[PDB]
RNA sequence: GCUUGAGUCUCGUAGAGGGGGGUAGAAUUCCAGGUGUAGCGGUGAAAUGCGUAGAGAUCUGGAGGAAUACCGGUGGCGAAGGCGGCCCCCUGGACGAAGACUGACGCUCAGGUGCGAAAGCGUGGGGAGCAAACAGGAUUAGAUACCCUGGUAGUCCACGCCGUAAACGAUGUCGACUUGGAGGUUGUGCCCUUGAGGCGUGGCUUCCGGAGCUAACGCGUUAAGUCGACCGCCUGGGGAGUA
RNA sequence: ACUAUGUUCACG
């Protein structure tokens, strides 16, 4: 139904587990009508501010189109979730390719 | 919002004669080009037309003497809110009668020194001296 | 808020077909889908009172639409009323 | 100097702080307007991008971390 | 805000500071500001301004100077 | 809701009723049920220990689950019950394999609701975990203050503990008197608050009331004879000695915390 | 009957419009510890106040609560009250583009209903900062003040009540008509985007001025000009917006 | 820094 644009971001020892982490939250959306239109992992980008007291988080950007009700569940995934610093997710205006 | 459609012709015409202008468009009516044809045919106004066929427009063309415009001043009388309908001898003479008062009597529109001799009154439009 | 199906499902049913989309009795037809779907809305929020104006001026705006066709029609008026179930 | 370009229109987005980083200074604050050229619209979207790009720590808030 | 000046210099010119920060720290954010009083006091600094600006224009007069 | 009655008498006119309209209106399911004397306040010995206690209406116990021992099945909510024994509420939870058991109502729960509980789970209000698996910062209630036991912090209407923080083996929770204790992480703890929060709104109304809830009267020290209590005597209202329990000891801002064993744990004492 | 009034449908643009839920960073306060050695704090000048129990300053870790630097403007949105970190959920309106439809469905509105800053009020929370009351110290002829050090209701949230403000453009609502200029802001079309262009036509808006109006000050296409519809209100000052 | 008051009617 609607277009987002996830970005979270990761902690550096967990960085090995992304790889794991983009797979099930793929296969959560993708399932559900809406495809997934560019995915592109950031990698372990400097931080300009110590966020939790350490610097070097692994960045992840998805966007994709999915329902309110997957992406919300997506949105729960990140809160209750140790391993995930921080996370936004935009709204719609079209898919889009590029830019970084 | 736009109640009395002949105090808005009459406020275009005093407006447009301030403003020194030489024609005045607005919508047209039965009773516009009555009121109109009144003020042409004794000499405030110099040649009107009605061009339109769905949506027709009456424009005027304000008369000029000296720098000073013609139409001195005038103004409605039989307003919506009060109608004032006068009777044969209590006409009015605008400017003791060198002035014209536009009365809608019962053969048709026309002015307040027609109406005295033809025999009859009616509801006094307006005042213009 | 009404979306582009929801509008033409109404506008080509109750009006003559999908180009007829100004009558009154397609008109306040909009505004009693849009005001049922506004009651969930304000069953919770309740606070809303900015929104509460937008809705008053769809009921109000209503009322003026079949006022006006009671007194113009009163055969097509009942007919309407018995289909979107107004009067209450 | 003024927008993007010419034929640029576009959308000023949070992810790029390469040229986003030249409308704010070197202790960290947005630059106003009156500085840098820039429409009000353009100065808006810049303006909310550079809070999109310091919440997800691209830029930073200020210089004492 | 963070200035070296390389090595052979010293003599403080931290301007930097200056034209930056210090009066929005201090002479703002020290005592109350009561709401509507920026209101005020911005609309007769702005009210001065074009006051100014519209007489810079017409200052141009016989002068004789 | 919190409904005030009408004052079509006196004693009636200040009753305000919390008619939670949710709750099953029938018998109790028996098997869980069982018979609760009453002791009037009296001990071994037959002698009035806690005074202001006797009478009241008969109410059976029911068997309700602080352990929560079922780890890895599901638990679906049959219907909310009044408890006559408990400020809370509690719900007929019937497990996915045929058991049903009695738990204590949190805030968020009706008759159809999901529940699961042991190790993994979902973070979920309802869902019991360890302290260890349940995030920082986080809405608990149920709590047991040690491993593989029932659950004794936060079981009151309304009532919740806070997780604040989480130091290796040991979780230091916020508890609602202010009291920030330090609890091992392996035990329990039940996630969001306890139901039936309107329950504080209640005002009883008449003296009966308060009578029929097994409390009886309260007769202050001043009233009695100098024998009687230490407040006692003089000719009109006297008082003029520092307040006191019917034994001597100071009430009014006098410590009887004395434990020493357990001082350890209590990070921060109440205010 | 008709279509220019009024309203509907399509498509986009902008916006601190609203309600609910998250989370971010700076700071402030307190809490625990390290460093450390006499002051700190304040003021017109002092004192009360905190400090050799080791304060202030400095660092580290923690808990809280409230408010969102810069962007930010004679900028925007809202009927008014009013509304500013960032993100999603639901949601009202506004404006433009060219059509199609309805066919006067409109404008005002006594009674009536709804919303309505701040301060209050009730109940349950919450409480860092600030701060009526209150206390102490100065000031003073006196100081129930102004200044200083403390500091409770309140200020914050959920649910109701209050129904007032210089609630102000001190300017009722709707519509028509009548020289300009300089901006801002948001549209949309036509040529070359042939290079941050231009040339047009719509909304909202700040400033200066023409005729005209005004007691004057001033207003001046957003009139206080020129007219129409309807409403509210006024009739010397005190008494009194009181009984 | 703080810093009070000027009896009544008149003369213009
Ligand atoms: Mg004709
Ligand atoms: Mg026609
Ligand atoms: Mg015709
Ligand atoms: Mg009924
Ligand atoms: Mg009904
Ligand atoms: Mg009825
Ligand atoms: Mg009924
Ligand atoms: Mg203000
Ligand atoms: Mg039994
Ligand atoms: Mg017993
Ligand atoms: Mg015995
Ligand atoms: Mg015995
Ligand atoms: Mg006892
Ligand atoms: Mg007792
Ligand atoms: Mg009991
Ligand atoms: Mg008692
Ligand atoms: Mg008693
Ligand atoms: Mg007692
Ligand atoms: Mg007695
Ligand atoms: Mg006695
Ligand atoms: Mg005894
Ligand atoms: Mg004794
Ligand atoms: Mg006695
Ligand atoms: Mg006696
Ligand atoms: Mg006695
Ligand atoms: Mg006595
Ligand atoms: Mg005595
Ligand atoms: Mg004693
Ligand atoms: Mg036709
Ligand atoms: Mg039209
Ligand atoms: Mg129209
Ligand atoms: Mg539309
Ligand atoms: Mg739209
Ligand atoms: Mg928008
Ligand atoms: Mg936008
Ligand atoms: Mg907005
Ligand atoms: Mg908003
Ligand atoms: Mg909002
Ligand atoms: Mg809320
Ligand atoms: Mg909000
Ligand atoms: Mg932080
Ligand atoms: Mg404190
Ligand atoms: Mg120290
Ligand atoms: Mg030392
Ligand atoms: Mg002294
Ligand atoms: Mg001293
Ligand atoms: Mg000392
Ligand atoms: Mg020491
Ligand atoms: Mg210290
Ligand atoms: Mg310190
Ligand atoms: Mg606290
Ligand atoms: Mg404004
Ligand atoms: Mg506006
Ligand atoms: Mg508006
Ligand atoms: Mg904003
Ligand atoms: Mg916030
Ligand atoms: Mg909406
Ligand atoms: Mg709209
Ligand atoms: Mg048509
Ligand atoms: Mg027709
Ligand atoms: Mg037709
Ligand atoms: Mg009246
Ligand atoms: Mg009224
Ligand atoms: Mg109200
Ligand atoms: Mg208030
Ligand atoms: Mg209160
Ligand atoms: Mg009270
Ligand atoms: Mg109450
Ligand atoms: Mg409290
Ligand atoms: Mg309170
Ligand atoms: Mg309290
Ligand atoms: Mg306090
Ligand atoms: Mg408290
Ligand atoms: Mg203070
Ligand atoms: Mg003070
Ligand atoms: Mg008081
Ligand atoms: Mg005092
Ligand atoms: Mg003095
Ligand atoms: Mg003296
Ligand atoms: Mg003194
Ligand atoms: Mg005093
Ligand atoms: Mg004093
Ligand atoms: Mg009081
Ligand atoms: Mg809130
Ligand atoms: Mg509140
Ligand atoms: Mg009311
Ligand atoms: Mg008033
Ligand atoms: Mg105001
Ligand atoms: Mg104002
Ligand atoms: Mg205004
Ligand atoms: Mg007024
Ligand atoms: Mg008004
Ligand atoms: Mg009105
Ligand atoms: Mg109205
Ligand atoms: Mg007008
Ligand atoms: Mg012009
Ligand atoms: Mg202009
Ligand atoms: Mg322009
Ligand atoms: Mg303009
Ligand atoms: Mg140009
Ligand atoms: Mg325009
Ligand atoms: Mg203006
Ligand atoms: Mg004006
Ligand atoms: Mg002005
Ligand atoms: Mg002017
Ligand atoms: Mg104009
Ligand atoms: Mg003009
Ligand atoms: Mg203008
Ligand atoms: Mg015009
Ligand atoms: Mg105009
Ligand atoms: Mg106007
Ligand atoms: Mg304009
Ligand atoms: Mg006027
Ligand atoms: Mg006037
Ligand atoms: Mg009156
Ligand atoms: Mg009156
Ligand atoms: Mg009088
Ligand atoms: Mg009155
Ligand atoms: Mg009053
Ligand atoms: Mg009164
Ligand atoms: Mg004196």
């Amino acid at each position: 139904m609607r277009h987002y644009e996830i970005v979270f971001m990761v902690h550096p020892d967990q960085s090995e587990q992304v790889p794991g982490m983009i797979e099930r939250y793929t296969a959560a959306i993708t399932g559900a009508e809406g495809k997934i239109h560019r995915l592109e992992d950031w990698g372990r980008r400097q931080l300009a501010y110590p966020i939790n007291k350490l610097h070097k988080a692994h960045y992840v950007l998805m966007n994709v189109e999915a329902p309110q009700e997957v992406i919300d569940e997506l949105e729960t995934t990140f809160r209750f979730n140790d391993a995930v610093i921080r996370s936004m997710v935009m709204r719609t205006k079209h898919a889009v390719t590029e830019a970084s | 919002s736009m109640q009395d459609p002949i105090a808005d012709m009459l406020t275009r015409i005093r407006n447009g004669q301030a403003a020194n202008k030489a024609a005045v468009t607005m919508p047209s009516s039965k009773l516009k080009v009555a009121i109109a044809n009144v003020l042409k045919e004794e000499g405030f106004i110099e040649d009107f037309k009605v061009e339109g066929d769905t949506k027709p427009e009456l424009e005027l063309t304000l008369k000029y003497f000296q720098g000073k415009a013609v139409v001195e001043s005038i103004q409605r009388v039989s307003r919506p809110g009060l109608r004032i309908y006068k009777r044969k001898d209590e006409l009015p003479k605008v400017m003791a009668g060198l002035g014209i008062a536009v009365v809608s009597t019962s053969k048709g529109v026309m002015t307040d020194r027609a109406a005295r001799q033809a025999g009859l009154g009616g509801e006094i439009i307006c005042y213009v001296a | 808020s009404l979306s582009t199906e929801a509008t033409a499902k109404i506008v080509s049913e109750f009006g003559r077909d999908a180009n007829d989309t100004g009558s009154t009795e397609v008109q306040v037809a909009l505004l009693t889908a849009q005001i049922n779907h506004l009651q969930g809305h304000f069953a919770e929020h309740k606070k809303d009172h900015h929104s509460r104006r937008g809705l008053l001026r769809m009921v109000s705006q209503r009322r003026k639409l079949l006022d006006y066709l009671k007194r113009k029609d009163v055969a097509r008026y009942t007919q309407l009323i018995e289909r979107l179930g107004l009067r209450r | 100097f003024c927008r993007f370009t010419a034929e640029g229109v576009q959308e000023i987005d949070y992810k790029d702080i390469a040229t986003l980083k030249n409308y704010i200074t070197e202790s960290g604050k947005i630059v106003p307007s009156r500085i840098t050229g820039t429409r009000a619209k353009y100065q808006r979207q810049l303006a909310r991008a550079i809070k999109r790009a310091r919440y997800l720590s691209l830029l930073p808030y200020t210089d004492r971390h | 805000i963070k200035v070296r000046e390389n090595e052979p210099f010293d003599v403080a010119l931290r301007r930097f500071k200056r034209s930056c920060e210090k009066a929005g720290v201090l002479a703002e954010v020290r005592r109350r500001e009561f709401y509507e009083k920026p209101t005020t006091e911005r609309k007769r600094a702005k009210a001065s301004a074009v006051k100014r600006h519209a007489k810079k224009l017409a200052r141009e007069n016989a002068r004789r100077t | 809701a919190v409904v005030k009655c009408k004052p079509t008498s006196p004693g009636r006119r200040h009753v305000v009723k919390v008619v939670n309209p949710e709750l099953h209106k029938g018998k109790p399911f028996a098997p869980l049920l069982e018979k609760n004397s009453k002791s009037g306040g009296r001990n071994n010995n037959g002698r009035i220990t806690t005074r202001h206690i006797g009478g009241g209406h008969k109410q059976a116990y029911r068997i309700v689950d602080f352990k929560r021992n079922k780890d890895g099945i599901p638990a679906v909510v049959e219907r909310l019950e009044y408890d006559p024994n408990r400020s809370a509420n509690i719900a007929l939870v019937l497990y996915k394999d045929g058991e049903r058991r009695y738990i204590l109502a949190p805030k968020g729960l009706k008759a159809g609701d999901q529940i699961q509980s042991g190790v993994d789970a979902a973070i979920k209000p309802g869902n019991t975990l360890p302290m260890r698996n349940i995030p920082v910062g986080s809405t608990v209630h149920n709590v047991e203050m040690k491993p593989g036991k029932g659950g004794q912090l936060a079981r009151s209407a309304g009532t919740y503990v806070q997780i604040v923080a989480r130091d290796g083996a040991y979780v230091t929770l916020r508890l609602r008197s202010g009291e920030m204790r330090k609890v091992e992480a392996d035990c329990r703890a039940t996630l969001g608050e306890v139901g039936n929060a309107e329950h504080m709104l209640r005002v009883l109304g008449k003296a009966g009331a308060a009578r029929w809830r097994g409390v009886r009267p309260t007769v202050r020290g001043t009233a009695m004879n100098p024998v009687d209590h230490p407040h006692g005597g003089g000719e009109g209202r006297n008082f003029g000695k520092h307040p006191v329990t019917p034994w001597g000891v100071q009430t009014k801002g006098k410590k009887t915390r004395s434990n020493k064993r357990t001082d350890k744990f209590i990070v921060r004492r109440r205010s």
